[PDB]
RNA sequence: UGGAGGUGAUUUAAAUGCCA
RNA sequence: CCCGGGUAGUCCUGGCUGUAAAGGAUGCGGGCUAGGUGUCGGGCGAGCUUCGAGCUCGCCCGGUGCCGUAGGGAAGCCGUUAA
RNA sequence: ACGGCUUUUCCGGAGUGUAAAAAGCUCCGGGAAUAAGGGCUGGGCAAGGCCGGUGGCAGCCGCCGCGGUAAUACCGGCGGCCCGAGUGGUGGCCACUAUUAUUGGGCCUAAAGCGGCCGUAGCCGGGCCCGUAAGUCCCUGGCGAAAUCCCACGGCUCAACCGUGGG
């Protein structure tokens, strides 16, 4: 993990900031990625993260789903361009997606990196199936749901071991965060991989949208972030 | 709408009622109580048949394509029905004389129906004298009865 | 009504032509030099069969699923793909590649009885090698745990006396 | 019309979260309801309740505290033999024992976080989570 | 990992139902008083509910 | 800011189009 | 299609016909969940008042309209007269 | 390419097995000797931007799709990938198919509300007290053949297959 320690001293010397975030971390204060974004910032330049979550850049947190063309017509013949869609994220907690245009593959490709690297959110764990009563985050921790588009979707914990078991442009997503076993039970179209890819991310959103009382804490070992470096 | 219909607690009895009607409306359930596959099927629903040839014809195929496909009729032993073979295999049709007793297979598309771009025929050939066509398509065996 | 059959030992796959499973799959296939694709799942479901026994007596309590769990334990380490003392738990933490390694061929081979995987196969299925005074066939067993070590050459064997100049071979490497 | 002195409050005040709500009112007030209100207590889910009545059923006063993420109700009313949980665990829950189940057994109401130790079952009403 | 409750989720002083990480929440030192931390969730915080100094006595916004 | 409704008016003779 | 005429019908009494874009293209009852804005009935409260059964302004309960939060839908869009 | 070694299999031969036999099974004697098809090779889906024939012709195609003189998509050849004593082809049944839905669908514009209204039967029904024990729940007698399933242990070399236990 030397190369992203690297990075930091790398990169932290050779930008400035334009916004106001940029220098609050440039200055020594605040050096800890989970304790910006539970209080409302804003994220308007991607260095910030990479000053903290110098892992970002390792083409292995990086997942790239679909390349798709898209056509316009003008009096004078076709105009075209494309979209890919592209998460990254690093195995650990952590998770971001987005979607970039662009006229040419690179330039797409390259855009859309750096958007997913705003949205970036968090997480939590657990493990709470009805086998799994280990204490050790190998599955989402209870069973919630994400709406989006015309796809809904719920998932639900399970033992350690079972694969990951769903639809093929959700393993991966699944795999960035780590999640590895869970059980997925599916509505509506699964063929259009953005809202798929949507749906099932703003499922792990709503991860943190159920309270869980100070006791249960410790019945399904929820955590979040990082545990156990 | 509302909530659902006989969502009570005694009223099964009009719930199997319920259910055991607006069953029928489907389309593969009647296909199968009623047995139209049955006497509808120039086999009578089994896997394979032989038959007898009558003459050599050729037919056309779907809109967006070109050609004339190759096609002979076989007359039945098990019904006295008149079905329509074609036979795959580039020229095999210089086989198949006047009165070769012949098998008949399916061909396997969409419903059981036809498929691809001859959309009238049903049924392709396998057997000749007793021969594997497969065979005669790239030779590697001969021919007996002529 | 219709009378008993008698079932396959296995699971076929779902599908295929998974790429990047066909090519997970591949190493393993040579590492231990086994024959056709079957020669494995078989094992794989024999370790299914064990993660599915796990889960259930897991999820139910009673005077008889009790002892039906815990006259388990004996068995998974009897066999000794586990601890001494692994508590149930710790079942699911299993691999293909413990069952893998349980194999003759591989403690035959884990043993320097002979040069590589692809001979001690050979050594076996022509007869010389030998299970607690008895010969076996089978490039599959499982050697359990009370018998890794008392295994010799045959009896009877060309090689059972260090004058085989083949069997003069086999210390070279060993070092 | 008023088929259910209980779908009515459980609807209404798992509405009543959701918007933000502090007080609420109890329109009829059965005594079973007044039950149920004991057993939603006494695991820390409401506050102090009191039974203010003006002539007709009464009414009830509770207050809140933002804390119970969904309540329904269960109308079919089954019936379970005191070894089938988890096949309702399965059903109406997001762990294995996140929240509860209420039961309607032969010593009262209570929870089958104690039903299933004193081991009995019987109709259910319906879940809090 | 070296878990001393290490960061703690804060929570609204409205609602009451703990802050998610993106919700525009906000954080101001409760006025008249000068000490006192006040959150305000944001669906708290939309429809406006009145909210209190823990130590102060003055209420409402 | 944008509509949301109602009463009147609202025009000679003008047919059809292989091939990839 | 335009123009000049003209039979049955339209009209009155006792009948059979039971057909529509018979369209809020939304079956019917009950509880609950933001606020704004007119208008018909009734009523209650203050003011005026050619003192009239009149004219302003609040507030409670009923029908008929528009704009729009939470939420909901493939989106047109609904929003206590729910979809 | 050469050098060593082997004998499950294959040929001879004896013991033993058997109602008589045949197989098998322990020994000897021989010897790398006696032991490979099948389907694919444009996206679905692992795999050839490789060469040589064919001219909207012959042909392929489970669906979408190629063939107009420059075809990774026919016919070959050469390469190449999946299974392996099996791999392919036509017919039925279940899962996939929340396209029969109690879990668990819908019905303004896409299938889909009866032109509207009374009420028969049947289905759901306010609050409070006192009884009944049918509905319910629990404990408990008598019961639902053996076979078949699952768990270990034991016997054929271990596997099937057989048995003593336990559900
Ligand atoms: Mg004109
Ligand atoms: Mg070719
Ligand atoms: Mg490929
Ligand atoms: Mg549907
Ligand atoms: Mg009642
Ligand atoms: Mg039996
Ligand atoms: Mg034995
Ligand atoms: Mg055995
Ligand atoms: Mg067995
Ligand atoms: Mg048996
Ligand atoms: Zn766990």
């Amino acid at each position: 993990s030397q190369e992203w320690k690297e990075y930091a001293k790398r990169v932290l010397d050779e930008w400035q900031p334009k916004t106001k975030l940029g220098m609050l971390v440039k200055e020594g204060q605040i050096t800890d990625i989970h304790e910006i974004f539970r209080k409302g910032y804003q994220i308007k330049e991607p260095e910030i993260i990479d000053v903290l979550l110098p892992e970002v850049n390792a083409r292995e947190n990086q997942e790239i789903l679909d390349i798709a063309l898209t056509v316009r017509m003008t009096d004078s013949g076709r105009r075209v361009r494309f979209r890919v869609l592209a998460a990254v994220g690093n195995r650990d907690g952590y998770v971001g997606l987005g979607i970039g245009h662009g006229r040419e593959v690179g330039i797409a490709i390259r855009k859309a990196i750096n958007y997913a690297k705003l949205n970036i959110i968090e997480i939590k764990r657990g493990c709470g199936s009805w086998e799994c009563r280990c204490r050790r985050p190998h599955s989402v921790p209870f069973t919630v749901e994400g709406k989006e588009g015309s796809v809904r979707v719920k998932l639900i914990p399970g033992p350690r071991g079972l694969g990951l078991v769903i639809g093929d442009v959700g393993k991966k997503i699944l795999r960035l965060a780590g999640i590895q076993d869970v059980w997925s039970q599916t509505l509506g179209e699964t063929r259009t991989t953005v809202n798929f890819a949507k749906a099932v991310f703003n499922a792990l959103y709503n991860t943190n949208k159920v309270v869980v009382t100070p006791e249960m804490i410790e019945r399904y070992g929820i955590v979040v972030g990082r545990a156990m470096p | 709408p509302g909530k659902k219909a006989p969502n009570g607690e005694f009223a099964g009895r009009k719930l199997k009622l319920k259910r055991k009607k607006f069953r029928w409306s489907d389309i593969r359930y009647k296909r199968r109580v009623l047995r139209l596959k049955e006497k509808s099927d120039p086999l009578e629903g089994a896997p394979q048949a032989r038959g007898i040839v009558l003459e050599k014809i050729a037919v056309e195929a779907k809109q967006p394509n070109s050609g004339m496909r190759k096609a002979v009729r076989v007359q039945l032993i098990k019904n006295g029905k008149v079905v329509t073979a074609f036979c795959p295999g580039d020229g095999a049709i210089k086989f198949i004389d006047e009165h070769d007793e012949v098998i008949i297979e399916g061909i396997g598309g969409p419903k059981g129906g036809s498929m691809g771009d001859i959309p009238g025929i049903r049924y392709k050939v396998v057997k000749v004298n007793r021969v594997s066509l497969k065979e005669l398509v790239k030779g590697r065996k001969e021919k007996p009865r002529r | 009504g219709d009378p008993k059959r008698q079932r396959k030992k296995y699971e076929t796959p779902p599908h295929p032509w998974i790429k990047e499973r066909l090519d997970r799959e591949r190493v393993l296939m040579d590492k231990y030099e086994l024959k056709n694709k079957k020669e494995l799942w078989k094992h794989e479901t024999q370790l299914k069969n064990f993660r599915r026994r796990a889960r259930r007596l897991l999820a139910a309590r009673g005077k008889q699923a009790e002892i039906e769990r815990e006259q388990l334990l004996a068995r998974l380490k009897r066999l000794g793909l586990l601890p001494e003392d692994a508590v149930l738990d710790d079942v699911l933490s299993l691999t293909i590649e413990d069952i893998l390694e349980r194999r003759l061929q591989t403690i035959v081979y884990k043993k320097g009885l002979a040069r590589t995987m692809r001979q001690a196969r050979q050594l076996i299925v022509h007869g010389h090698i030998e299970v607690n005074g008895q010969i076996i066939r089978s490039p599959s067993y499982l050697v359990l745990k009370e018998e890794e070590d008392t295994i010799t050459y045959a009896r009877t064997s060309p090689f059972a006396n260090p004058q085989h100049p083949e069997r003069m071979m086999i210390e070279k490497a060993k070092q | 019309t008023l088929l259910d002195p209980l779908a009515n409050a459980l609807s209404h005040i798992t509405n009543s979260e959701r918007v933000g709500k502090r007080e609420v009112y109890i329109k009829p007030a059965s005594k079973l309801i007044g039950e149920v209100l004991r057993v939603m207590q006494k695991y820390g889910y409401i506050g102090e309740f009191e039974f203010i009545d003006d002539g007709r059923a009464g009414v009830y006063r509770v207050q809140l505290l933002g804390k119970i993420n969904k309540a329904g109700a269960i109308k079919p009313r089954f019936p379970v033999k005191a070894r089938d949980y988890e096949r309702w665990e399965k059903r109406f829950l997001p762990a294995f024992e996140f929240g509860i189940l209420i039961v309607s057994t032969s010593q009262g109401v209570m929870s089958h976080k104690e039903a299933r130790e004193k081991g009995i079952g019987g109709r259910l009403i319906a879940y809090v989570y | 990992e070296n878990v001393e409750l290490k960061f703690e989720i804060p929570v609204c002083t409205s609602c009451g139902r703990e802050i998610t990480p993106r919700e525009h929440a906000t954080h101001f030192v409760c006025p008249n008083c000068g000490e006192a931390i006040i959150w305000r969730c944001e669906t708290c915080r939309l429809l406006a509910k009145p909210y209190k100094c823990p130590k102060c006595g003055w209420e409402g916004p």
